[PDB]
């Protein structure tokens, strides 16, 4: 079994300011995507393999893999990136999410 | 082109039994896996189960927190997948998703609306 | 379900000349076609694969070109036995279709 | 194991270990709906087996470059494999290696 | 060479359950698919499925899923189709062929039924 | 054998095998003046051949294409594979690998 | 073990016209190199591996790998490609060379 | 720059024996294999023999019909090489050649001038 | 055999500034060489390889880069324990020839 | 850590056969390789060679090919060097140090040698 955890909980930001979350894991986590929900919303895909961005994604957010050690680096805040994201592993059959980082503003 | 609706919620009695369904048009429903995600107010997301096609003998895997007390199986014909539930404690409070992905492998990118369950 | 259609359901030619047909297709498939002949009262007999590429015991003067949507098969040089039908398949995204059909005649 | 290493069979699916398949160039191109489930138990995969690169081989055919950037560094490769056109199997393998090559492309 | 045996013509009662059989000699049995095709007369082709004797996986089309039911014999390299509509509109001639993916390589007189 | 399917050692050499290595499109370029000799006897040749991807990776990563000429049929394979730096071997195939390629520029 | 010949013995040309030598290989040679002399002077190498032309080379001349039998396509003739030509093997080390082809004008 | 001189023959009777030389100037001889390609005005060239490198033991390899009769060595410290003949018969008229390749194997395209010897 | 040649054989600095060498090879050297340093009397380390990477343990400060024939590096800043001599090798031929000698001093 | 100890220094007489010794310790012997330089009070540096403990290969350079000789001891991961041809040119110090084909990484502290 793998346990995983986020290490920010309510981070806040401010804008144009540099944001960072990181997410540790195990090992033997091949690529670890990043979902996003905002309020009473459909959950989102965000970041697949770890460094590409989806379809629609702003080319603010790029990730990163330190070790094992994944980050995701939100370069400028904006008002449109208020939301819920969550760590997700995709190789054991065990999936396991993350705890989700809430990021609010200043 | 491709679009799930799922429904089948309504207040549960403490113990009681609710089978959701989630219906999908628009696309060759006997080629996907789809799985289940709970959501609620204080455990974030969990990873409910997954199910595989056909040709694995309906192979099925589920999570650990709920080894029991859960079912999917999925017809083919009628192309709906049925997640049924047993004896639901007071823990299970919440939407549920059904999701899948295209590119077979955890990258879930077609979400559905959402079942609200309630004990 | 990917459709794929034709035209021109009857057409007739001369004998030595040459002669090309078209095939479009609604989805996307890449270059996976195939192209058949089927004389009347017989089994179909495979022309050309992967749009391009011909068949052993198939003889020359029958080309294929294309890609994408709009193939293409170009046969040169008409003789007497093409008198037939001709067919045209897609294999990118089961369910298979089989074209309509397209008659080659003589004028 | 690094992921030049990794076989893909029914537990490790083709997308959960090499990446999802897609335009960009770091990501992989080959693999169709039926290949990136079932791995190497591909009913036809020792006829497409048969092109691949053993350990020497790879390294004294293909061309090979090293790019560094401030990302890190990437050995690139440039390769090239003749098929042979007398052997009966001519007709088995292009086939084959066309309902599979930029198949990303028809995925729904 | 590779050649395709199937059975002759077949005059059926409506409803009546049929059975149409090919058998196969010439190339390895489990190393190549064998699909089935049917053309109504006047119409044009229209996939059915194939069968691959190996792991006997078989996967149809959505029109005639249960209409028709592939089998396949290993023993004498024999596969055969029954089909249970049966309604005056399937009265038409089936063809059964090979293929690596689909790519039909090469066919077989074929049969015909009637109604 | 086929060409792609080749293993070279002091019998073949790899010059034998898979072509004068040289500035050419289809020629390799690896190879300093031992590897080129000795093969996969080279006393350093696992760290080098760890690099050499598997039967499911060339065609689970690799930009796979076709191209056809008049002079027949060909598979084109553009690759990139990371090499990590955390590891202390790291300190190991940056040397071995930059003292390879491109080398036949250093022959007399 | 491994026998090999050339079969034009002496071949007459004209020219600007089309020169084809055969080389034989009832064997598994890889690659077939290819050399030239000339008339009391040192022999020189042509084609490298079967394809490519040798340092310090008019593009005229061109190989081929048509199955077993290997062949040399000489585009036009001129007064400059007088001389022998011969087949080298060099896959196994019984080595072997050819027989030789005279290319005399008309 | 790479320059092969080749000397040492002569007129010899039936029976005898020769020596010739080939020394080389501008490279590292002891990094490179070398062999001999003899000439006939009738049975053209054939192959005599080669020689590699000192890690190997000094491995020789020899032709066919001069498997007998024939013995390369190489001196490394003089940057020579030694072909030493015995009982020539009278197939043996021509001139030899030294040769060797830059790239190991094949492709012989430093060749010398030549050497003369007469039955 | 390959020469690599270093001139400027007394060079001073002073403290934190930008100082760099140069080497030039005679024959191609692609891109296969490495500095060292050595302080007076003990043994010369390692600082850089592969004329682009730096050993563990040598300090940011170093800096190398060039490729064929002018190989250089940089110090970013002079530092007090950086008083020695520094080298520059060809590791391509075999006949391996370290490089001359060159010193950075003060003033 | 990796270290690699050396002998101390040595005065020997003319012609005298003179026999240095490197040992080396926390590295996998079989795994590199042990080369030696020479280093005149004034001069450059220059190469010597090096030897592999597995296979014993040894390369020297041309200038002092017949005048030194390596050796390999895996017994204790010792390497030794043999000078048979000091006379008065080679009042100087000797490095036995470490690396991959090329590059040399962590060095020792050598010897010196005065006639």
């Amino acid at each position: 079994d793998i346990q995983m955890t986020q290490s920010p909980s309510i981070m806040s930001a401010s804008p144009g300011e540099k944001v960072t979350m990181t997410c540790s894991a195990s090992s033997s986590v091949s690529y670890m995507h990043w979902y996003q929900q905002k309020s009473s919303t459909s959950p989102k895909l965000w970041i697949y393999d770890t460094s590409e961005l989806a379809s629609g994604v702003p080319g603010r957010f790029s990730g990163s893999r330190s070790g094992n050690s994944y980050s995701l680096t939100i370069s400028s805040m904006e008002a449109e990136d208020v939301a819920t994201y969550y760590c997700f592993q995709g190789s054991g059959y065990p999936l396991t999410f993350g705890g989700g980082t809430k990021l609010e503003l200043k | 082109e491709v679009q799930l609706v799922e429904s089948g919620g309504g207040l549960v009695q403490p113990g009681g039994s609710v089978k959701l369904s989630c219906l999908a048009s628009g696309f060759t429903f006997s080629d996907y896996y789809m799985s289940w995600v709970r959501q609620s107010p204080e455990k974030g997301l969990e990873w409910v189960a997954e199910i595989r096609l056909e040709s694995d003998n309906y192979a099925t895997h589920y999570a650990e927190s709920v080894k029991g007390k859960f079912t999917i199986s999925r017809d083919d014909s009628k192309s709906r997948l049925y997640l049924k539930m047993n004896s639901l404690r007071g823990e299970d409070t919440g939407i549920y998703y059904c999701a899948f992905d295209v590119y077979y492998g955890g990258a879930m990118d077609y979400w559905g609306q959402g079942t609200t369950v309630t004990v | 379900d990917i459709v794929m259609t034709q035209s021109q359901k009857f057409m007739s030619t001369s004998v030595g000349d040459r002669v090309s047909v078209t095939c479009k297709a609604s989805q996307n498939v890449l270059n996976n076609v195939a192209w058949y002949q089927q004389k009347p009262g017989q089994s179909p007999k495979a022309l050309i694969y992967s749009a391009s590429y011909r068949y052993s015991g198939v003889p020359d003067r029958f080309t294929g070109s294309g890609s994408g949507t709009d193939f293409t098969l170009t046969i040169s040089n008409v003789q007497s036995e093409d008198l037939a039908e001709y067919f045209c398949q897609q294999y990118n995204s089961y369910p298979l279709t089989f074209g309509d059909g397209t008659k080659l005649e003589l004028k | 194991k690094p992921r030049q290493k990794r076989t893909a069979t029914k537990a490790y699916n083709v997308t959960q270990a090499f990446g999802r398949r897609g335009p960009e160039q770091t990501q992989g191109n080959f693999g169709d709906q039926e290949l990136i489930r079932q791995g190497t138990d591909y009913k036809h995969w020792p006829q497409i087996a048969q092109f691949a690169p053993s350990a020497s081989a790879f390294f004294g055919m293909s061309r090979i470059g090293m790019e560094v950037t401030p990302s890190g560094t990437w050995l690139t490769y440039t390769g090239a494999i003749k098929l042979d056109d007398k052997d009966p199997n001519f007709k088995d393998q292009v086939i084959l290696l066309n309902k599979h090559i930029d198949a990303y492309k028809t995925f729904p | 060479q590779v050649q395709l045996q199937q059975s002759g013509p077949e005059l059926v009662k409506p409803g009546t359950l049929v059975k149409i059989s090919c058998k196969a000699s010439g190339y390895t049995f489990t190393s190549y698919d064998i699909n089935w095709v049917k053309q109504r007369p006047g119409q044009g082709l229209e996939w059915i499925g194939w069968i691959y004797p190996g792991d006997g996986s078989t996967k149809y089309n959505e029109k005639f899923k249960g209409k028709a039911t592939l089998t396949a014999d290993t023993s004498s390299s024999t596969a055969y189709m029954q089909l249970n509509s049966l309604t005056s509109e399937n009265s038409a001639v089936y063809f059964c062929a090979r293929g690596l993916v689909g790519a039909m390589d090469y066919w077989g007189q074929g049969t015909s039924v009637t109604v």
